[PDB]
């Protein structure tokens, strides 16, 4: 589950009680679970209801959700409202490449020109 | 070609000075002359020899031949003249391609004396595909550098 973010993976921290050791530590791992989860989330959606951002991110209070809404710095109209970071200004400029392909265009032509 | 000649005293070679009309010049052998050197280098002149003076002055002035300010990098030829180009020449690659295969069959089917004299439609053979890719090659890739450079250099 980790490593394809797959969730439902919080909820199986507390059901991995057969060996009561493996409950004491892994406890460690869902302060990254929550990060990984809300970076997707910052580019999945872009408007949800408050509450349903607390059901979420595994938070049972309003106020955790506050500061965590504030962090990412996010609005609190009626709705969680998000913000365009998932390609807020696109790459619709091939003056950043110019230079590369340039280079690039220039070997093809050692490699042409080269007494081998 | 450019030689340089001096009579000689045939006159006093009459007289026995012939074997003393040598002056010491250094050598280099001519024939094709021989029709009046046989008795022009050994009766009526002789060779000079040739040298030059290359300044330096003017080697860096015959040196010019090009002023390209305003030639390629500052333009390329028209891409739609460009496109009808490649259109062409990828499209003789097939006719040749063809019988390229029919030339590897029976290259090995056969010694290199019949090979050797093939010179009947040179159309067939490499040659013809090398004689392509080079112009096609080179034109286009530069073809393809030069619209990158300009985007850069009149950004």
């Amino acid at each position: 589950y980790l490593m394809e973010g797959s969730y439902n993976k919080v909820f199986l921290a507390k059901g991995n009680i057969p060996a009561e050791s493996y409950t004491f530590f892994i406890d460690i791992l869902l302060d990254t679970i929550r990060d990984e989860i809300a970076g997707c989330i910052e580019k999945a959606y872009e408007k949800i209801l408050f509450t349903e951002a607390t059901r979420i991110l595994f938070f049972n209070t309003p106020k955790k959700m506050t500061d965590y809404a504030k962090k990412r710095g996010w609005v609190l109209g009626p709705n969680n409202y998000y913000s365009f970071a998932s390609q807020q200004q696109k790459p619709e400029d091939t003056t950043i490449p110019s230079t590369e392909l340039a280079k690039q265009v220039i070997e093809y032509a050692r490699q042409l020109e080269m007494i081998v | 070609v450019i030689d340089a000649f001096r009579l000689i005293n045939a006159n006093m070679m009459v007289l026995g000075h012939e074997p003393r009309q040598t002056t010491s010049n250094l050598g280099h052998l001519n024939k094709p002359s021989i029709q009046a050197l046989i008795h022009g280098l050994n009766r009526h002149y002789y060779s000079i020899t040739i040298n030059y003076r290359k300044n330096e002055l003017e080697q860096k002035m015959l040196l010019n031949l090009h002023k390209k300010s305003w030639m390629e990098g500052l333009t390329l030829q028209d891409y739609s003249e460009h496109c009808k180009h490649n259109e062409s020449v990828v499209k003789e690659m097939l006719e040749l391609a063809k019988n390229y295969n029919k030339a590897v069959e029976e290259e090995d089917k056969m010694t290199p004396e019949q090979l050797a004299i093939k010179n009947v439609g040179k159309q067939d053979p490499k040659r013809h595909l090398e004689e392509h890719v080079d112009v096609l090659m080179t034109s286009n890739i530069v073809q393809c550098l030069a619209a990158m450079l300009d985007t850069v250099v009149f950004k």
